[PDB]
Formats: structure tokens, sequence, C-alpha cells
């Protein structure tokens, strides 16, 4: 049984078990969203998307 | 109407609210090349290779 | 304009695999083991020095 | 959840190419395929890249 993925930037699919945690702003968090990895402060953005 | 799409390589600007508002396709003609190569919808005189 | 191109281009360099499996280090050390995490790092290393 | 899968037969052949066996529960992956069938004992060593 072959199995064929493609781990990019990990938008949403198989997301295995999944431990969440409140969200935290104006703080340096590490951030693990949807498969994307990071550390950095999050704010509220005026961005349109 | 209907038209085919093909392999190419367009230069796209994204204004301030997030929107495409004008492309430049690279294989179009010299002036578009040199667009492409230089990343610029304006291009200065002189020579470019 | 000669100083910015050089920071640019030193930036979009970190963008490049040059031959690893990605161009992010957090995604090579969350998706390989050490062992194999070690070769695609020396890569990294190799083409960013 | 892969606790099934390791709970199963004990493995002649697990190889994974590109991610890590044991971490294969903590990313989140993209579209996801399996691809299931059988072939004689020699012939699994034909199916690598
Ligand atoms: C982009 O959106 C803003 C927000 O209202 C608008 O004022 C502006 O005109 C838009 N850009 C263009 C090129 O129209």
């Amino acid at each position: 049984v072959v199995l064929s993925f493609e781990l990019l930037h990990a938008p949403a699919t198989v997301c295995g078990p999944k431990k969440s945690t409140n969200l935290v702003k104006n703080k340096c968090v590490n951030f693990n969203f949807n498969g994307l990895t990071g550390t950095g402060v999050l704010t509220e953005s005026n961005k349109k998307f | 109407y209907v038209g085919y799409l093909q392999p190419r390589t367009f230069l796209l600007k994204y204004n301030e609210n997030g929107t495409i508002t004008d492309a430049v396709d690279c294989a179009l003609d010299p002036l578009s090349e040199t667009k492409c190569t230089l990343k610029s919808f304006t291009v200065e005189k002189g020579i470019y290779q | 304009n000669h100083n910015a191109q050089a920071l640019n281009t030193l930036v979009k360099q970190l963008s490049s695999k040059f031959g690893a499996i990605s161009s992010v280090l957090n995604d090579i050390l969350s998706r390989l083991d050490p062992p194999e995490a070690e070769v695609q790092i020396d890569r990294l290393i190799t083409g960013r020095l | 959840d892969y606790s099934v899968i390791y709970n199963f037969a004990p493995f002649f052949a697990f190889k994974c190419y590109g991610v890590s066996p044991t971490k294969l529960n903590d990313l989140c992956f993209t579209n996801v395929y399996a691809d299931s069938f059988v072939i004689r004992g020699n012939e699994v060593s034909q199916i690598a890249p």
C-alpha cells in the first residue's frame, strides 16, 4: 500500500492528532497554524483577504 | 467565446488592496519581455539585454 | 540601487533549495529524521555560505 | 491516526522516502494518495524511486 502525499505549506487535509491552543496576540510565540510552523508576534490585520 | 490556454509566463501587478490590476505576457513582444526582465511596467530609455 | 540589489539577492537565495527537499529548515526538521536532516541541512548551509 | 497501521502485521518492507516513519503524525499533508496492489516478493524492490 503506497501512500503518496505532498507536504507543501500543509494547507488542509490529513492533519493528524490535533491538540489545539487558545490564540494569543501581541506576544512572541511559537505558532503551528495548519501545518505552517513559525515564531513571531500576531496582530489583528487590516489586510483584505 | 472560446479560447485555449497555453504555458506562459505572466507578470502580475497587485494593487494596494490586494487585487490584480494589470499583467504582462512575456512572450507577446520584445517590450513585454524587457518588462519581464526588469520586473517593471515602465521601461526607461536604453538598450536592455 | 546597487546596495539594494545586493541585499535583495541575499534574501532571494534564502528561498533556494540548493538540492535540498525544502528551503525552510523548520520543514526539514519537522519532517525528517536527524540522519537525513543532516544531509539536507548540509546542502542548505553550503549554498547559503 | 496511525495506531492501527502500526498495529497491523509486521511489515516486510516499510520505507518512507521523504518523511519520517515516526513524524508522519505531527505534519499536515496536502492531498493524500493511497495505492494498493499485490506483487511478488522480489518485485517489491522494483517499487522504489
Ligand atoms: C483598492 O481598495 C481601496 C479601498 O476602498 C480603494 O479605495 C482603491 O481605489 C482600490 N484600488 C484601486 C486601484 O481602485
